[PDB]
């Protein structure tokens, strides 16, 4: 966690690495890049950052892991696992857990994010720039006068 | 970059409405049975329930379920286990399914209190789902739970121990609570289980997000003289910042902001999310519902009565009259009805705008149209949650009749701060980056946002930079609702704090030109700030229609000119001094974020160099000496746009915003009003 | 057809925003340093101000938020290695 | 520029819910008659 | 303008309950059960529960509904179904009505069959129906600026 | 409609099938793709065009 | 993979409903791994099969 940024899990180096190779924003302090070079396959357009808390299973005492088979929510007005006729009897709630109030209970932290649309890019640059429709470290003279293998 | 651990209290509630059985009604109480005076005297017990579950048997040991066909006793009888069978959930099939012999069912006891099932919780106590509280015996913990047999009361008519048993309850106990929800109304004082009390009702509290700020306001001490930040080069021992109490920083970074970008996008770095307010929640336009139709239920299974009948082959008549007989080709008893179906109705539609008109509107209104409850206890502290949760607000004050078919705000309603509120999309939005938890450990990046060395390119060399923050947890917070947050203990504890910077791989000789280049005298840096104003503040006694204010004699070149607006002293603390601790509101504060809704509660204003010299000048204005904002009704000649201003308070704000008004107005173009402009925030009424 | 008798009222509503007035002679905006701003009237000699407010009454003790406008600049100058000295301009209303 | 015939099959359905007697309670049957044995004959 | 129909999406029946909770009811009375010594099993009526309890058996009283579609029809009715041409529409029974076929009196006592438009008008195709082509789109209560105008 | 509830197994008429339920089928729509990707050949040797 | 199979399969609603993952701006993790536009409500799709 220690390097995680934008209150997700992502690492600041790729976070660097996307800004730059797409709108070259990063080395000035970041902000939101303009309207018309953000169209819609791109990169901040489709980036959404989640996260939630649990109930944990080692602190809360008086935890019980509980089946699908035996849980009731809306008993008697609504059905027993399945879309047909209103089943049972009124009775209080077994299991969504509180997690506010007077009587919350010991939780975690789960962070995650969708990146969906879109392709993770790498430039082949000296410095993860776009500096020209022909990048600058493909004209280095070793990489255009002897053979190299790749892994 | 910070580390921390923050808690938000009790008195959080991310949600509207409540969680638990939100579909029983909200009267309806669960299976119970309470004590009734004997009528010494063995005071007898009474009982509310039912039993839906449908079974086999009944003796001694409980109702049977099951069949173990190879049993070593032959078919040996499965009783149901009294820890969680029977399930509470579990039902019949069919509409009809006509009755079974037998039946069982669930039962609370009379030892714990009756709540209504709309908001009832107690939490499980063993793997398959039982509630039934546990008893240390030995050593180890057993169960309670004891069966209660009953039988018809038909007793009362013939026969004896013909008596047969007709309907097990199990009955047991929990240790209900309610988390989110309370009581509406309550018909007793004292709380020993009534009759009455099995129709007493609940309702949900009113939902309250609490998060951090825009921008993280108030996260940093700027404008403080006691507490001052620091950037000096490190062997100077001289300092390289300096700070007034009028330099207004937050309020310009907001509006610098504003001016090179778009805001109605977020952005998750810096929680850059302006706090915006429905526009209809604000101003109503009510036109009633379309409801030429009518709705109806109808009965479950179609039709609701009946009328046994008796089928009648036509075994006509012999020669003359007609004679009739009867068919055994059929059954004998039969179900028929006759007529349009039993059904009810209701009127859908406005109920739908009813709910939403009492629930976004009503409950935010001013305090002083309210009455405390009835048998509920209430807070005499008039700023903690509890207050606002519990006081009654009549609904008859808003629905479907008010101000029908017309647009318009109500006048109470209109110096309620309207940023604080549910429905503001920035404050939900921020308040779910965190989570939906009470305990929370974050991790954040705040900014720099002093403009003197915001922008400033710096040098090579080793230099000391230290800085300030608050603890307070008011400040660096905000609610929805406005209530205090130190009464009900909400704390934040920072563990680790490092910090980040980023370089440019510069090519050597490039960088080392640049930089003998840059340390020349005639070439040094120049840095504006955005506002680039002074603040002053006066102070207004309350039920008061005039201010004066007067500045002594001296110079003044340069001017730009005025800017003004009004506040509330309760939503706005003290300037300068590290904390403030007269201050006991959790809003939105107007001073640090820019959102004021005061502006209209102007009449006008006048100016004047060395008292005898008038300040438009040489007659200019309509009116001889003043700008008359805003005239009353008897201002036969001079209101403009349909509405309530004056033409020339028009004419001067058009000019000073866009350059308009010498040549006729009309709409600006896009890209040169932006979100705190004018033209964009003017509604008439 | 039955409709009783009545009157209208009207009022308007302006969230978000501030009050403006510039100090031009002619209401308008022709660069940021004001003609009015260096005319010889009021940058040689001295003048004092008087303002007076009428509003509209309220029930709980308010603020009036004035914001007096003028330039705020600093000058950054940087010799040698490691040492950074600046000074500041905030014309009226000064230091 | 082209021109055919296109068939999507017999799984094709592009509404959700149904057109026929949508109001009527799920449940409910209509008008009908059947049979039972009777044991007393 | 164009008629988008894609059914409604209804996959759970919406029930209504009685005010209280629980069905009907049924006098009960509380037994015991002194031990059937030698034989089968007694039972008596034990004295510490007052003998008359009210007692549901099965399910409980409920009642069905349909929401969504029924939402739809309405919206469906007042805001396509008025508006037709006047030739498909009878008089009221029994109630008058102004010859002038102009007047505001007309243009409301008619009345028109919901039947003609329904839950099935032409389902799953993007349309517009005929008669309402050729009747102009802009005389009708959903429009903004007008909406707007006669507010101000 | 599909039948989402059948408590008997022989579909003959009983006093029990006074019961049976529904449920409508789920949506699906079908079509041509997006500027009909798909409808000409490309990027294979099988059955490259000729200009 | 033909229609009927996935028109019969039936599921519990109790594994979703309106007490779940509340307050808190979430996917379901069982739905991000499932692609997102074989999904009915689709606009572009929707349009299309009108057409
Ligand atoms: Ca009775
Ligand atoms: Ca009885």
């Amino acid at each position: 966690e220690g390097y995680n940024v934008a209150q997700c899990n992502m690492t600041k180096d790729w976070f660097l690495v996307q800004m730059l190779a797409n709108y070259n924003i990063g080395y000035q302090g970041f902000y939101i890049p303009e309207s018309y070079k953000d169209r819609m396959y791109s990169f901040f357009r489709n980036f959404q950052p989640m996260s939630r808390q649990v109930v944990d299973d080692t602190k809360y005492k008086d935890y019980q892991q509980v089946g699908i088979i035996h849980q009731h929510n809306n008993s008697g007005f609504v059905g027993y696992l399945a879309p047909t006729m209103r089943e049972g009897q009124a009775y209080p709630a077994n299991v969504p857990y509180p997690l506010i109030g007077k009587t919350a209970v010991d939780s975690i932290t789960q962070k995650k994010f969708l990146c969906d649309r879109t392709l993770w890019r790498i430039p082949f640059s000296s410095n993860f720039m776009s500096m020209g429709a022909l990048t600058d470290l493909g004209q280095n003279l070793l990489y255009a006068n002897s053979a190299h293998a790749l892994d | 970059d910070i580390r921390g651990v923050l808690d938000r209290g009790p008195t959080f509630k991310p949600y509207s409405g409540t969680a638990y059985n939100a579909l029983a009604p909200k009267g309806a109480p669960n299976s119970c049975e309470w004590d009734e005076d004997d009528t010494r005297n063995g005071k007898k017990t009474h009982v509310y329930a039912q039993a839906p579950f449908a079974g086999e048997a009944i003796n001694k040991n409980g109702l049977q379920i099951g069949t173990n066909g190879a049993a070593t006793e032959g078919n040996k009888e499965i009783y149901a286990d009294k820890t969680y069978q029977p399930e509470p959930q579990i039902g019949e099939s069919q509409w009809n399914e006509a009755e079974s012999s037998v039946a069982g069912g669930r039962v609370l006891k009379k030892t714990t209190p009756m709540k209504p099932c709309y908001g009832s919780y107690a939490r499980p106590t063993n793997s398959n789902g039982g509630q039934g509280v546990m008893v240390e015996q030995n050593g180890k913990l057993e169960s309670q739970v004891e069966m209660q047999f009953f039988s018809t009361s038909v007793n009362a008519m013939n026969e004896a121990n013909a008596i047969q048993p007709k309907l097990l309850l199990y009955s047991e106990d929990v240790n209900m609570e309610t988390p989110d929800t309370h009581l509406s109304y309550k018909p007793g004082k004292s709380d020993d289980n009534s009759k009455a009390m099995l129709g007493q009702q609940s309702m949900p509290n009113r939902p309250n997000y609490i998060a951090f700020r825009d921008n993280f306001i108030g996260l940093m001490y700027y404008n403080s003289t006691g507490n001052m930040g620091v950037l000096a080069g490190q062997a100077s021992q001289l300092n390289a910042v300096v700070d007034l109490q009028d330099r207004n920083t937050e309020l310009s970074y907001q509006l610098l902001l504003d001016s090179i970008g778009d805001r109605t996008r977020y952005f998750s770095m810096w929680n850059q999310a302006v706090d915006s307010y429905d526009p209809d929640v604000r101003i109503i336009e009510n036109h009633g519902t379309e409801d030429e139709l009518p709705n109806y239920c109808f009965p479950l299974g179609g039709i609701g009565v009946t009328d046994t009948y008796q089928a009648i082959k036509a075994t006509n008549g012999n020669g003359g009259a007609t004679t009739w007989a009867q068919d055994n080709t059929f059954a004998e008893r039969n179900e028929i009805g006759v007529g349009n179906n039993f059904a009810m109705e209701i009127n859908l539609n406005a109920n739908l705008w009813r709910n939403f008109l009492y629930s976004n509107i009503a409950l935010y209104l001013p305090d002083k149209l309210k009455y405390n409850p009835t048998n509920v206890e209430i807070s005499d502290n008039p700023n903690t949650y509890d207050y606002m949760n519990k006081r009654v607000v009549a609904p008859g004050l808003v629905d479907c009749y008010i101000n029908l078919g017309a647009r318009w705000s109500l006048d109470y309603m209109d110096n309620v701060n309207p940023f604080n509120h549910h429905r503001n999309a920035g404050l939900r939005y921020r308040s779910m980056l965190l989570g939906n938890g009470r305990y929370v450990p974050f991790h954040i990046q705040v900014p720099q946002k002093f403009f003197a060395i915001k922008n400033l390119l710096l040098l090579p060399g080793s230099y000391t930079y230290e800085w300030n923050f608050r603890k307070d947890v008011n400040m660096v917070l905000q609610s929805s609702l406005g209530n205090d947050l130190r009464v009900d203990g909400a704390s934040i504890k920072f563990d680790s704090i490092c910090l980040y910077a980023t370089f440019f791989p510069m090519a050597h000789n490039t960088a080392s030109t640049l930089e003998a280049m840059l340390r020349n005298d005639t070439n040094d840096q120049s840095f504006n700030d955005y506002l680039s104003a002074a603040n002053m503040l006066y102070p207004i006694p309350a039920n008061a229609t005039n201010v004066p204010i007067s500045i002594p004699s001296r110079n003044w070149a340069a001017f730009r000119g005025w800017a003004f607006t009004r506040l509330k002293t309760k939503e706005t603390p003290s300037l300068g001094s590290g904390y403030d601790p007269y201050y006991t509101y959790s809003g939105s504060i107007p001073y640090l974020d820019g959102t004021f809704y005061l502006n209209h509660t102007f009449k006008k204003v006048a100016i004047t160099f060395d008292s005898s010299v008038s300040w438009p000048g040489n007659d200019r204005l309509l009116t001889p000496n003043e700008f008359e904002i805003k005239r009353s009704v008897d201002g036969e000649g001079y209101n403009v746009a349909q509405c309530n201003m004056t033409k020339d308070w028009f004419l001067v704000q058009m000019l000073a915003n866009y350059n308009i008004g010498y040549q006729g107005f009309y709409i600006p173009e896009s890209y040169k009003d932006r979100m705190y402009s004018f033209f964009r925030n003017f509604q008439p009424m | 057809k039955t409709a009783v008798d009545s009157i209208t009222q009207k009022k308007f509503l302006c969230d978000r925003t501030l009050w403006r007035i510039p100090f031009s002679s002619n209401f308008m905006s022709m660069g940021a340093l004001t003609d009015l701003g260096q005319n010889l009237l009021y940058a040689n000699s001295a003048h004092a101000l008087d303002m007076t407010f009428e509003v509209d009454p309220m029930d709980e003790p308010t603020l009036l938020y004035v914001l007096f406008e003028v330039f705020d600049v600093v000058r950054v100058h940087q010799p040698h290695r490691g040492v950074i000295e600046t000074v500041y301009l905030r014309t009226p209303f000064s230091a | 520029d082209i021109r055919g015939v296109l068939d999507r099959g017999p799984t094709f359905k592009p509404y959700s819910g149904t057109a026929y007697n949508a109001l009527a309670p799920k449940g409910a049957p209509n008008s009908c008659e059947w049979d039972e044995d009777d044991t007393q004959v």
